[PDB]
């Protein structure tokens, strides 16, 4: 009578896994995206006397840090980081976040943004002089040349804050930015200092890293697992009916 | 205890945690 | 025929236990970890005759639930934290077809035992009106 | 459900298709700047914390 | 004391009927967007308690109260619908369809079991009334 | 009149039928240039409300009204059409194709789920009446 | 009480 | 102390 | 006595 | 009022013209 | 006096 | 009261069978050129009416007549055909293929609904003979 | 009479000729 609940848990968590996979597939064109991993954990129910019932719980263990494919766009402000490297932005709630989106934009007032989040440089958010032409070097250095003014007047303005962090040290926040895990925060500090060993390429944008093969295989597996759980539910549903209706 | 037998002491509350 | 009630009840319990084990195995066909971090090893019930005071014929009791000894499947995911020095993650050895067939056969045995118990109870009810 | 997620995905690719069609229709226009569509994922839902 | 079975099984039948009704109400409003007050529909569930007054050993079952289910509200990106959020996040009920279908099936089965209990109890009461005759 | 479960599930069926009808009408008029009066077709939407007859406890689904979508009407440059404005852009409806197919599928699956709920309840309903006899 | 049963006549009278 | 019957109390609950 | 019922027993196995 | 109620009056005929009269 | 059912009476036609 | 329902539902089944046969005849001869005489195949349609032999307004459905649609006959230019008129045109039928397929499916569904009604009421009328015995 | 009524006289035979 309670195997129906085990099968129902399996089917519901299969639905959750399918939702995760569909959300990953919907962002196949999202610039600088990290796919969410999925794994079904098994929870064994304790008790007496013969432990037979073990339930299923869907989980998302971090994300995927494999870089995607770089689109070469003839623009100086689109940048791509090294493998396992992160650009730093000031998060929505005045905090710090890390990302791979190298689509740096400028405003009328001259401040650099990523998805609207100001970029954080050595001494707090980077601000470029109003209406200047900007070039980004291979180590984060930013040069600004005013339009029409001796090209001998090009001078650096600041340096981007580029950090290095692996998947174990990084957890996705609800606003799409990545942050440090508590166990990584305890060791590497609240704020990560700039890592000078990371090279950055200017003029190339990093796309998403969702793998179509894994997504399609996962969808097929989810469908088949759901059908098997429905069969288990149906088998349990007939037996209980007969039993009660007759042994009364 | 044998399942289906009778005991005067109640079974302990069972739990199924996700992470130890 | 009350011993028949004991027999049928024990057998219903045993077949329900087998069905629950099969359902739990089918749920965990794709499970990669448990609470401790160990792989989920498929469970199998052991049936034994319950004829302790009834000579060689009696009900069926589930002696134990044991982890199947079939070798664990291996998947090459070197980025997985559970991967060993060789990069192989252990996944359960649950056979889908076997579990489906186990569920179906257990259901049929459950229904047969219920019908047996109903017939025996009806026979007892008619015995209650002997000589009248 | 996953229906809404995949429908949003389909709507984004159609948008991108419309952007590409607009770019390709204005090939011979004088002084045209190509349009490039970028996409963002909406709010992530947390169900149970680690 | 076979008469108390009437009360026990009747309470159980009423409680299971209420549970089935609540599950069906949740299922029928899985696609709702608005309530009578404009609030999004919140999935609701009954609470089962032992219908035992202080000092009573074992009784039937009773519905204590109906409570809002604890689950994140399903966010949908439709900033064209007249109902929306600051960022166009329409809030839809958190109904888990599989859970509601399984709940409906379970409630029906428990209901039928209680009906069988009532039937056999009435048969026994009649037979007891035919004790010596 | 109706039993509570009957009313809830029948209201669900009627609401899903209305949503399917709106989706079908939108899919039919995807390429319509004019109506009967000389105005473009506007994609229709159906809004689900919970018909909470008691205070916040349960209730089926009702449909208050069919609203007309407020989205930028599609503009196609056809100056020769009599319905072109001063600038010459004829107005085509804002009916999206993918959304309507998804709506049709979702309405069908909600309809079938409510049908299954009624079918499940029905056996228990008929078996209740054997309690007295 | 607050919740009417499934087998009750439409609460709406 | 009872509780919610069925789906809610038979799915793995959050830790806290 | 008895062993695992169903799939595991009614499947050929290496001799041991 | 509500769809599915009871009234003592037949519904008006369901005309759908193609052009405005 | 009901007319033709189904397809013919569910198509927009001018009155005559 | 309940025995009249057999006549009502049987009339409904007969009427839907007639409509289905007319639809099948329309589909069979969509490409037909001539009949036994020299006239083309005019598409057929049944006429449904309300059959109330007594004065109580409502009742079952009856097929009053089978009529030939007065829609314009399709004209194909075939002057070598002896059936052609002065301008060399031949009258081919005006069968609406999609309409007739939809008619087939809708008639099938109404047929099943009436079948289900008959089954249910037959069960009720069988059970009413058990009354108090 | 009525398509499904009862009459005392057999229905006339029905034939389908190719041409009249």
């Amino acid at each position: 009578d309670h195997a129906i609940y085990t099968a129902m848990g399996a089917a519901s968590q299969t639905l959750n896994q399918q939702a995760v996979t569909a959300s990953n597939l919907a962002n196949a064109s999202t610039p600088g995206f990290r796919a969410q991993l999925n794994a079904l954990r098994a929870v064994p129910v304790d008790g007496l006397s013969l432990a037979t019932r073990t339930l299923v719980t869907a989980s998302t263990p971090g994300a995927d840090m494999t870089p995607g494919q770089l689109d070469y766009t003839s623009r100086p402000l689109d940048v791509a980081l090294q493998q396992d490297g992160w650009l730093v932005v000031q998060a929505a709630d005045g905090a710090e976040g890390y990302t791979r989106n190298g689509n740096i934009q400028v405003g009328p007032t001259g401040q650099l943004t990523i998805q609207g989040h100001p970029v954080i440089g050595e001494g707090g958010p980077i601000t470029v002089p109003e209406g200047s032409e900007i070039t980004i070097a291979a180590d984060g250095t930013i040069s600004a040349l005013n339009p029409g003014d001796p090209p001998n007047t090009v001078a650096p303005v600041g340096r981007l804050k580029l950090v290095k962090a692996e998947g174990n040290e990084v957890q996705r926040s609800d606003d799409g930015l990545f942050r440090l895990t508590a166990e990584a925060q305890a060791e590497r500090g609240a704020v990560l200092a700039a890592d000078p060993s990371i090279r950055i390429m200017s003029g190339v944008l990093e796309g998403s890293n969702v793998k179509p093969v894994e997504a399609m295989t996962d969808m097929i597996a989810n469908a088949r697992r759901f059908e098997m759980q429905m069969k288990v539910i149906t088998s349990v549903d007939e037996n209980e009916g007969r039993a009660n209706q007759l042994l009364s | 205890g044998v399942p289906g037998a009778l005991s005067n002491q109640p079974a302990p509350p069972n739990e199924a945690p996700i992470a130890t | 025929l009350l011993n028949i009630f004991d027999i049928a009840g024990s057998a219903l319990a045993a077949q329900s236990k087998r069905l629950n084990v099969a359902a739990s195995n089918l749920a965990n066909a794709d499970s990669v970890t448990g609470p401790d971090g160990q792989p989920y090893r498929a469970k199998q019930v052991v049936f034994q005759v319950d004829a302790a005071p009834g000579q060689a014929t009696g009900g069926v009791k589930v002696a134990s639930v044991i982890e199947s000894q079939a070798p664990e499947k291996l998947v090459y995911e070197p980025g997985n934290p559970l991967a060993d020095a060789n990069g192989y993650v252990k996944m359960p050895n649950v056979d889908v077809v076997g579990e489906m067939v186990n569920t179906m056969s257990a259901s049929r045995s459950y229904q047969a035992n219920i019908e047996v118990l109903n017939t025996v109870k009806s026979m007892m009810l008619k015995t209650l009106t002997l000589g009248q | 459900s996953s229906l809404w997620i995949a429908k949003t995905g389909l709507d984004a690719q159609q948008t991108n298709m419309d952007v590409i069609a607009n770019n390709l229709a204005n090939v011979s226009t004088n002084g045209f700047k190509r349009q490039r569509a970028v996409f963002e994922d909406l709010l992530y839902q947390t169900i149970r914390q680690p």
